[PDB]
RNA sequence: UUUUAUAUAUAUAUAAUAAGGAAAAGUAUUUAUAAGAAUAUGAUGUUGGUUCAGAUUAAGCGCUAAAUAAGGACAUGACACAUGCGAAUCAUACGUUUAUUAUUGAGAUAAUAAAUAUGUGGUGUAAACGUGAGUAAUUUUAUUAGGAAUUAAUGAACUAUAGAAUAAGCUAAAUACUUAAUAUUAUAUAAAAAUAAUUUAUAUAAUAAAAAGGAUAUAUAUAUAUAUAUUUAUCUAUAGUCAAGCCAAUAAUGGUUUAGGUAGUAGGUUUAUUAAGAGUUAAACCUAGCCAACGAUCCAUAAUCGAUAAUGAAAGUUAGAACGAUCACGUUGACUCUGAAAUAUAGUCAAUA
RNA sequence: CAUAUUAUUAUCUUAUUAUUUAUAUAAUAUUUUUUAAUAAAUAUUAUUAAUUUAUAUUUAUUUAUAUCAGAAAUA
């Protein structure tokens, strides 16, 4: 049949219609006592110009095409090469766009920032307990509200996930305990009992 | 795609149909009748031994 | 250990308790094969080179030499050559020349014998033989169960089959030459698939391209023709056999104190040319490429190889004389005819003698 | 400094050859218009040799491209 060699595209749009792809081949060499591989690039034909750079293809023969060329690409097994192409022009669109929104947030910001005394007015508010004043604060336990920590929410948060991990602990331990109330509890739901014992639990939880 | 003037696929095998290439090769003389020749039974031998063979 | 008890807040601390004992007699080929020595040192060990012990030659030379049988024999100046041979053969291609017999009257024609290859022709010298200059690969060598452009209406020269072998001219005559007659591919329609093409069948178009008669006998008639038969020839067509043309992959010496090289250069698109692909060559228009420190380009050297020779335990290393395969050359260089194939040991031109 | 041989070339010369140009009262074949010499019959009418004419196959001539080999230059 006609020579067939896998290979690789190392060069791609230099010249028309023709690439270089890397062809390694398994020889033996005596003088080492090794199997190694030789390595060759030839010049293929490439009709369409579908391949790309670091695509994974064949190189079938062919009658002389030019001097140098005598091989033809037949497919692409892998489109490594296509898709860093495809995969840049996306990037840079997502990156503008990504950029724009991040920039307007920072405008934002520093907008914020360029209008901007919370002492003095808690104070105000806590003497309180005049009135216009008061009021002109109140439209800029309220002192509770307006003094909570961002602190307190990491403090529940952080209670929340520990007594979730505990509890699915605790339930798959007693459950795990009586083989036949873990029976009872799938038959509900509607070692392989071990896994939809834990699943069963988790999504209870 | 394939090179413009590049066959995609090989030449199809020719396989050999014996009775054929025997017919081609070696066809029997239609004119079975034929009258005394000093060298045409010799020529005539020959002919059929290389056939046969 | 395991299980359980009491106590304490599903868990923890203490206490007790433990299931693993089975037996039986008899039922070679081993493989391949690697040896060192002398010389350092005041002496020792080690590194380290040098030399030696073995085998062999395309051998030469010194001394010596009986016969027979076989295998080799200009490796150097691809330096120059006196002399003789190495490629002729066909009289059944055509012509010539004689002698006798016969009839015809210096000749004419037959039959029988001969000569004639200093005239016109056919076939053979692209082989074989010898050589190794060139060639480090741009076409060379080796190998692949490698290919296509998917190689010609190619037979070179035999086999098997069918056909045909006609007319003129010029030769003094012809199987010599010319002119003429006659006898796969490209399209269109479908089919399939080994399909993004190929193949198959059909129908057309052109294929459309030839030839040659001699030697004998007889049979006719009127020496002339003719008609057969036997022999040897000629041309065409199909198939076979033997063959050719082109490309791919891997390998093929030394010097980088030769580091950059290449502009037809690397690729693309067409056109001319071939049976056939391709910057192989010729023309045109585009792109900027291609090789290279795993060594390009350049230079030097060299015919290449084997189931060949030598050597080694072997991997390998050396040779390429002898046997065999391939290439190139026939004093040097280029081109041309013929041809299927030649830059032919041909021809032409030039160079050398 | 001197000798030598391969290689090349924006240079010079060029055998032969391959294409390519332009020309031929240039030929040869055939096709016409015509002229001589000749042949059969009652003014001929055709024939061969020469005149003019326009298609092929070449010859001489020159235009260009390449080209063995030679000088010149370089290595
Ligand atoms: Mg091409
Ligand atoms: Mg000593
Ligand atoms: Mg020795
Ligand atoms: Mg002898
Ligand atoms: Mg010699
Ligand atoms: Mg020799
Ligand atoms: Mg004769
Ligand atoms: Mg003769
Ligand atoms: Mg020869
Ligand atoms: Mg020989
Ligand atoms: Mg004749
Ligand atoms: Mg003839
Ligand atoms: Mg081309
Ligand atoms: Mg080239
Ligand atoms: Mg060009
Ligand atoms: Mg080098
Ligand atoms: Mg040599
Ligand atoms: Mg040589
Ligand atoms: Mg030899
Ligand atoms: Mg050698
Ligand atoms: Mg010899
Ligand atoms: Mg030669
Ligand atoms: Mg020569
Ligand atoms: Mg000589």
């Amino acid at each position: 049949a006609r020579q067939n060699f896998l290979g690789l595209v190392v060069s791609q749009g230099k010249m028309q219609k023709t690439v270089k792809v890397r062809v390694e081949t398994k020889v033996f060499n005596k003088k080492i006592n090794k199997e190694l591989f030789h390595r060759r690039d030839y010049l293929v034909h490439d009709e369409g110009e579908i391949s790309r750079e670091g695509d994974l293809v064949r190189i079938e023969a062919t009658r002389p095409l030019s001097k140098r060329k005598f091989f033809a690409i037949a497919e692409i097994i892998r489109n490594k090469g296509q898709q860093f192409a495809l995969y840049e022009s996306e990037a840079q669109l997502s990156v503008a766009k990504e950029e724009a929104q991040k920039a307007k947030e920072f405008l934002d910001k520093r907008s914020v920032r360029e209008n901007k005394t919370l002492l003095r007015d808690i104070r105000t508010i806590q003497d309180a307990l005049t009135p216009k004043e008061l009021l002109e604060i109140k439209q800029r336990e309220t002192v509770r509200q307006l003094l909570q920590l961002d602190i307190s929410g990491l403090e529940v948060n952080l209670e929340k996930q520990r007594s979730l991990i505990d509890r699915i602990q605790t339930r798959l331990s007693e459950l795990l305990s009586n083989d036949l109330k873990c029976d009872q509890f799938l038959k509900d739901h509607g070692n392989i009992k071990k896994n939809l014992l834990r699943k069963h639990v988790m999504m209870d939880m | 795609k394939h090179p413009k003037g590049s066959h995609r696929l090989s030449p199809k095998v020719n396989f050999i149909d014996v009775d054929n290439l025997i017919a081609k090769t070696v066809a029997e003389p239609q004119s079975i009748k034929s009258s005394n020749g000093s060298a045409q039974k010799v020529r005539l031998q020959k002919a059929e031994l290389r056939r046969k063979f």
